[PDB]
């Protein structure tokens, strides 16, 4: 709290909250066919 | 109204391609303290002008100078819109803000001819007012640009003296959501750097920091 | 013309598939309709 | 008794939304200025519509365009008629398919026709001019698109009165297309909408009925042409607004798929449309702005019609 | 003036 | 290094754009064939920044300083039909065909500020009773004189 | 193959069971494979990890 | 082509190049691909739809007195693809959609059984069986909608007696994997002949 | 179950049923086009296209006609778009017999964010592939070709998504004309009834052909 | 010899997903609070679904205007769960939305795609100990609207943990 | 000509250092690389 200004559980929560979009958006369903 | 989508081409990275090209890198920017509650020129983006901020005269100083005025403490009104002024601050002179950078360039005789009152000496106390104290702050910066040693600002001048609820109507220019900005339309930089500047991590209402370099953290794993 | 006698095997261009768009041969600007006015 | 308080709550909210919509775009009392079109373009937007049409006429061919005229100082052919139909169809394909890195996809069509005047003497009768409405009425329909403020061609179609005559008479073995003949059997006119003139400022006050005069110059010249009874089939073929014209142009060739063309033909086609023809990336970025501005203008008339409907119910009930 | 314009253009009609 | 939301990050202040276009108009006074590039410059700025009456009056001064009479007055008439006020500092700099505005805002020429204030007040007085196009035409007449 | 055997129970769906640790270490061959050297049999019904 | 009179020399010389190398190549055939027996191939020169047509007589049992002749019609629309979504969107797979009309004994959408099939990766994928006109059930059910007519369910979800009876009805009509290969071959020749006409018609427009 | 004053009109062979109402001088017309591909279950849980219909509210005292793009889900009702047309209910305005209504008019803002909420569920949308020419092979069909569907805004997502407190008043305004949740429960059950009778008649016609 | 790289003709789009090691990611078991289904554990699937339905959506991060998080407290005060919300009929949802929840017509429109699909409120395992992943598959009535896949069988509240034990709660 | 996705036409070698000779390029070979066929309507040429 003195040097870094936060604590490790709050640090883990902030790290989980800063990148919420590029962690999971969809389940990416469908099938990809071979085109060649 | 009704939550207009904006025509900027910022986008979050997908779930398929790897993260590449780390000579530009957006990350989320969170400062220490909130600054939105503060005065407009006491915020974060005006910190370098912190020594340029005029000293504050308060309401009780203004009432004391209303009752007992001094011959060379010049009270000067910096309000520009004549349709929004309804009362007269006592012992005040009208010098509107948008003319101040010309007005201090005149001689004393030309000041008297173009404003009807004498030009204040550079050792005289000057006290500025506005509706919120914003036009008076810019006028105080213009008065301190010239060598005026004692320049003071009453923040919230008319709105605390006469009890009005007005504003100086500062636009704080923000692009219309049809105006597409610079980095989308342009070949000023290569395609990898153009794709990596236009990406952001999260919603596009918050602030972000652009890194010019990055090295891999080999000591984690 | 076989593959080993080809221009693409003289460089390291593969035999079939997606074209290497960032290869230096594909980045080389061609104007073949003006070739008779310059090299003729 | 509840119909009055419901229609008055809606008519007060629509007046509150229309009030809060104007003050957002208003800056210091003066309203939001529309984006300016490029040089020579005259935009017409009908009231209560989904589209806006802009025209441009290059006299003496291509050589009087904007790019071919700028030079360094202090040291004939047939006229071209441009027409850019721009609907309000703007979407992003990254919502439905996250693998596609496209922020904005806006489609707009370009119709370019040519017209021979009487003043050109040099190359009059050395060959029959195929661009003339008297001879074929050949016209190029360039379907365009804007993919993240970058103009990409969708299709280049060459349509004449021949393939309009072919679709109506002998597209089958002895008959025309059964759907194209039926679509022409149901052609009702649209009610006249008053158009607004967001022209180029320099041509805003010079001539007003100039896109109307060149539209009726060709319509006279095509209906009394070598191909007479096939012009209603050609009007629906060149009609850019609706699904009957999109099916009619899909019965024609549709051009080659452009990414399969040679790289020399892809850059020479882009050098012709952007540089020579004048349909530029400045024009392409303006259409994405004008699709946004006139959507905002149509939202306010929509808010004015919610209030007008809700006030007419509460005074009746 | 916008409501004045839509009545002249016909977007706000009268009683049918 | 600090990226705001892009509606406010890539917006320059109108004072900056007015100063840039007034430098361009002073150069078009010195050399009219600059004007074409200025047109290209305007062709980006209206597409990137916000079309304000300040930058439109500066573009009217740009067209006037190049010798372009008809399109300058027609842009002024377009501002008048849009109810946009002509900028008074551009109206004063138009009738001062010296004094490139970087050293006017810097203030290295201390004299003729009375003339600048007189032209600004004359522009305000003319705008009280007329539209922007008459003020711009008066500025064009005095500049060409 | 190279198989691992743990002493305690970890089911395929959830960890709850009716066995103790001594029970499952006699079930899942942990005592067996601890006391068994090479050349002997190991059951295929015992779950193998990694 | 003088550059003072003609500013489009980058396109007119490139399109004159593209006329010759599309004709000087030896991989193209001058003759159309030979259709199977009975089929007559029509194609309007301007459009992108070519028609097939043949007559046919089914197998009729001895209890019936007369076999009525049929009218088989093939309708192929050329496939369109958008290059503006490339290189962002994936490569669209090449497939050859066509329509197969069956009319008993006079247009295309009156008293006709229409079946839509897709030739993809060397095989036919029958999609829908669309009816047009008044047909007998079991009453009379009329399908008079030609654009938004009821096309039937997709055959992945349809009942098993509907599937094997249809393929026996289709194999008897000589519509199978070898017939769909010809539609993949004839549409390539049609699109090639339209492309050289498109290059010829574009040079007349740009140079004018 | 049926609403109070609504006559049904459904002929076998067409996948359309039309409901009409008239109170006073105002006329209410509900048009639905049942999907042939696959429609979602009435229980909802377990290609599954939603039941989308249109409602035409004509009021000659106002001089405008209100077209409401509505989607019935789980028997309830959401309203996706509201547009205004000139004059009374003309015959050309209804998309019956595969001729569309008025073309090239402003469709309206988004009243609800239902389409953005379906992508959190990862429900498959109307747009199958990115390529519009890929889905234009089955032209003049709303369910498989969304780029020319009137009910799907021709693939366009508008600029403004209307305020919740404002457009809650608009949904309450239409419920007094019979565009309540009681109608959408009937349209959900009648679209499943048309989808059985169309598939049974198409099968039995196909049996007699072969 | 030149060996060809083994590919497939038909591949699901889930296999196109990215991993920084091009490998299978770690699936850490959930915390010890989820071992017994209780009143503290019941509504964590309801909370995350209402959290995702109000946040930003898509690659362009479209903000959902209707905030469905304000109705989370009144839903758990009634004792109704997300799995119990899927068991309610159509007539029981009109009573729940109008009387208790006071859901507006646009807030009802943003919640109905989550109820139309019958999303299974099962916390999926993830690489971290704190999991914010709910299985978005459509549930079936035979398996209690739990979608019946990956071990979500008719009482499974959390992936890797025990059943509901409805006699207790 | 027109290219297809995935199908390339093989072409023979000139057998002169490959496409770019690493050993060197003579004056007459570099003369053709000098006056390369740029379109002359948009090309400025200059020598001193
Ligand atoms: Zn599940």
């Amino acid at each position: 709290m003195t040097v870094h200004g936060t604590s490790l559980p709050s640090t883990y929560r902030m790290h989980k909250d800063i990148n919420k979009a590029q962690r999971n958006d969809r389940k990416l369903s469908g099938n990809r066919f071979k085109v060649l | 109204q009704a939550d207009r989508r904006t025509r900027h081409h910022m986008m979050v990275d997908g779930q398929i391609n790897p993260r590449e090209w780390f000579n530009w890198h957006p990350k989320e920017y969170q400062p220490w303290y909130f600054d939105r509650h503060k005065f407009l020129y006491e915020q974060r983006q005006y910190a370098q002008f912190h020594h340029l901020l005029c000293h504050q005269v308060y309401l009780k100083d203004m009432l004391h100078l209303m009752r007992y005025p001094e011959p060379y403490t010049h009270i000067i009104d910096c309000r520009t819109s004549t349709q929004k002024m309804h009362r007269w601050v006592p012992h005040s002179l009208w010098l509107p803000r948008d003319e101040v950078e010309y007005a201090l360039q005149l001689s004393a005789d030309e000041f008297l001819d173009m404003y009807g009152f004498r030009k204040p000496d550079k050792s005289d106390d000057v006290i500025l007012l506005s509706h919120n104290g914003i036009y008076s702050e810019q006028a105080g910066w213009e008065w301190k640009k010239q060598f005026f040693q004692h320049v003071y600002n009453y923040r919230g001048g008319t709105n605390e003296l006469f009890g009005e609820s007005y504003s100086d109507m500062n636009v704080s220019d923000v692009l219309s959501p049809w105006k597409g900005p610079f980095p989308q339309s342009g070949v000023f930089v290569d395609k990898w750097s153009k794709r990596k500047v236009l990406t952001r991590t999260g919603p596009f209402d918050r602030q972000y920091e652009m890194q010019d370099f990055a090295l891999p953290d080999l000591e984690l794993e | 013309i076989a593959y080993e006698d080809s221009f693409e095997y003289e460089e390291y261009i593969p035999a079939g598939g997606s074209p290497l768009a960032h290869h230096w041969t594909e980045m080389t600007p061609s104007f073949s309709y003006l070739e008779d006015e310059f090299f003729g | 008794v509840s119909l009055r308080t419901i229609a008055e709550s809606l008519g007060a909210a629509a007046a509150a939304e229309l009030r809060a919509e104007v003050e957002r775009d208003t800056r210091d009392g003066v309203a939001a200025i529309p984006p300016l079109p490029p040089l020579g373009w005259r935009v017409r937007h009908p009231s209560g519509s989904n589209y806006f049409v802009m025209t441009r006429t290059l006299k003496n061919g291509v050589q009087s365009a904007e790019l071919n005229n700028r030079r360094y100082r202090s040291v004939s052919r047939a006229d071209v008629h441009l027409t850019v139909f721009a609907p309000f169809r703007v979407y992003d394909p990254s919502l439905h398919d996250p693998t596609v890195d496209i922020c904005e996809w806006s489609s707009f069509d370009l119709v370019v026709q040519k017209t021979v005047p009487d003043n050109m003497v040099a190359n009059k009768l050395l060959q029959p001019l195929s661009c003339t409405p008297q001879d074929g009425a050949l016209s190029m329909y360039v379907c365009l698109a804007s993919v993240n403020s970058e103009m990409r061609i969708r299709s280049i179609q060459l349509l004449s009165m021949k393939e309009a005559q072919a679709l109506v008479e002998h597209a089958c073995f002895g008959n025309g297309e059964p759907l194209f003949l039926e679509l022409l059997r149901r052609r009702g006119r649209r009610r006249p909408l008053v158009e607004r003139r967001f022209d180029d400022p320099r041509l805003r006050y010079e001539e007003v009925a100039q896109p109307q005069q060149v539209a009726d110059e060709a319509a006279v010249a095509c209906s009394s042409s070598c191909y007479g009874p096939y012009y209603p089939a050609f009007e629906m073929l060149m009609d850019s607004c609706g699904s009957a014209g999109e099916y009619s142009r899909a019965l024609c060739y549709g051009g080659p798929y452009v990414s399969e063309l040679s790289r020399e033909l892809c850059d020479a086609l882009l050098d012709y449309i952007k540089g020579d023809l004048g349909v530029s990336d400045q024009l392409c970025e303006y259409v994405c702005q004008m699709q946004f501005f006139l959507e905002q203008e149509e939202y306010m008339t929509w808010l004015g019609q919610v209030q007008h409907v809700a006030n007419a119910v509460s005074r009746t009930a | 003036d916008k409501i004045e314009k839509w009545k002249a253009e016909g977007l706000l009609p009268e009683d049918y | 290094s600090l990226q705001n939301p892009p509606e406010e990050q890539f917006a320059l202040p109108s004072v900056l754009l007015r100063t840039l276009l007034c430098m361009a108009a002073y150069h078009c006074t010195l050399d009219a064939d600059y004007f074409t590039t200025c047109q290209m410059l305007f062709g980006r700025m209206e597409q990137q920044q916000q079309t304000t009456p300040e930058v439109l009056s500066a573009w009217v001064y740009c067209c006037t300083a190049s010798g372009r009479v008809d399109e300058a007055l027609t842009y002024a008439k377009y501002m008048a039909d849009c109810s946009a006020p002509f900028d008074v500092t551009v109206f004063s700099l138009m009738q001062h065909p010296s004094l490139n505005p970087i050293e006017v805002e810097d203030g290295s020429v201390p004299h003729s500020a009375k003339g600048l204030l007189l032209q600004r007040r004359l522009g305000n007085r003319l705008h009280t009773a007329y539209r922007s196009d008459a003020v711009a035409a008066h500025g064009m007449f005095v500049y060409y004189a | 193959v190279s198989g691992r055997v743990y002493r305690r129970f970890y089911g395929d769906r959830n960890r709850v069971s009716a066995h103790s640790t001594m029970r499952w270490q006699h079930i899942g061959g942990w005592k067996l494979l601890k006391r068994i050297r090479r050349g002997s049999l190991f059951p295929h019904n015992v779950p193998l990890y990694a | 082509l003088p550059p003072s009179d003609f500013p489009e020399n980058a396109l007119l010389k490139c399109i004159e190049k593209e006329i010759e190398d599309e004709a000087l190549r030896l991989d193209k055939e001058e003759c159309p691909p030979p259709p199977p027996t009975g089929w007559e191939m029509y194609h309007a020169p301007g459009t992108s739809v070519f028609y097939g047509r043949r007559w046919w007589l089914p197998a009729t049992a001895s209890a019936e007195t007369r076999a009525t002749p049929e009218r088989h019609t093939i309708r192929v629309q050329l496939t369109k693809r958008d290059p503006s979504l490339d290189p962002e969107c994936d490569v669209r797979g090449e497939h050859f959609p066509f329509s197969f009309f069956v009319q008993r004994a006079l247009g295309l959408y009156d008293q006709s059984i229409e079946v839509r099939a897709d030739f993809v990766d060397g095989e036919l994928l029958v999609d829908n069986v669309v009816f047009h006109g008044t047909f007998k059930t079991g009453e009379e059910v009329r399908y008079n909608n030609i654009f938004n007519g009821y096309p039937g369910p997709n055959l992945d979800e349809a009942e098993e007696e509907v599937l094997d009876g249809l393929q026996a009805w289709l194999a008897e009509r000589c519509v199978d994997d070898q017939f769909g290969e010809f539609v993949g071959q004839y549409s390539v020749w049609v699109e090639q002949q339209e492309y050289e006409m498109w290059l010829k018609r574009l040079r007349d427009f740009v140079a004018a | 179950h049926l609403p109070f004053n609504f006559d049904v009109c459904y002929e076998l062979g067409s996948r359309e049923f039309t409901l009409f109402s008239s109170v006073g001088s105002t006329s209410v017309l509900v048009f639905c086009n049942v999907s042939s591909r696959r429609l979602r279950s009435v229980k909802g849980g377990q290609d599954r296209s939603p039941v989308v219909f249109s409602a035409f509210v004509s009021m000659p005292t106002s001089g405008l006609t209100i077209e409401a793009l509505c989607c019935s889900s789980l028997g309830l009702l959401v309203v996706d778009g509201v547009s205004f047309h000139q004059g009374p209910l003309t015959e050309s305005m209804i998309p019956q017999d595969a001729h569309p209504g008025p073309e090239g008019h402003y469709q309206g803002p988004l009243l609800n964010q239902r389409s953005l909420a379906e992508m959190v569920v990862n429900t498959r949308g109307c747009i199958t592939s990115v390529d519009p020419f890929r889905q234009q092979e089955s032209f003049f069909d709303g369910h498989v070709n969304p780029w020319n569907a009137r009910s799907l805004r021709f693939g366009h997502v508008p600029v403004h998504t209307a305020k919740p407190g404002f457009s809650d008043a608009l949904c309450h305004f239409l419920e007094v004309f019979g565009v309540n949740d009681e109608l959408a429960f009937f349209v959900e059950d009648f679209a499943h009834l048309v989808h059985r009778e169309e598939e049974t008649a198409w099968t039995n016609v196909l049996k007699t052909m072969m | 010899k030149v060996s060809k790289v083994p590919t497939r003709s038909v591949i699901p789009a889930d296999a196109l997903r990215y991993h920084p090691r091009y490998s299978v990611p770690r699936k850490m078991v959930l915390s010890n609070t989820f071992n017994v289904v209780g009143e503290n554990n019941r509504y964590t699937s309801l909370k995350l679904i209402l959290e995702k339905l109000s946040g930003h959506v898509g690659r362009r991060q479209y903000k959902m205007l209707c905030n469905l998080e304000k109705h989370y407290d009144k839903l758990k005060d009634e004792g109704i769960d997300w799995h119990e919300l899927k068991w309610l009929s159509r007539e029981e949802l009109i009573v729940l939305f109008d009387k208790v929840l006071h859901l507006t017509r646009t807030e009802r429109a943003a919640l109905l795609p989550a109820i139309e699909a019958k999303v299974c409120g099962v916390l999926r395992q993830t690489d971290s100990r704190h999991s914010t992943v709910v299985c978005m598959n459509r549930g079936n009535a035979n398996h209690g609207w739990r979608c019946g896949r990956n071990g979500h069988t008719n009482d499974v509240y959390f992936e890797g943990k025990a059943k509901a034990n409805t006699a207790a709660l | 000509a027109r290219r297809k996705w995935g199908q390339k036409t093989w072409s023979p070698t000139a057998t002169n250092g490959g496409a770019a000779p690493a050993n060197g390029v003579s004056a007459q070979e570099a003369l053709q690389i000098a006056y390369r066929p740029m379109p002359p309507s948009q090309t400025v040429e200059y020598e001193e």
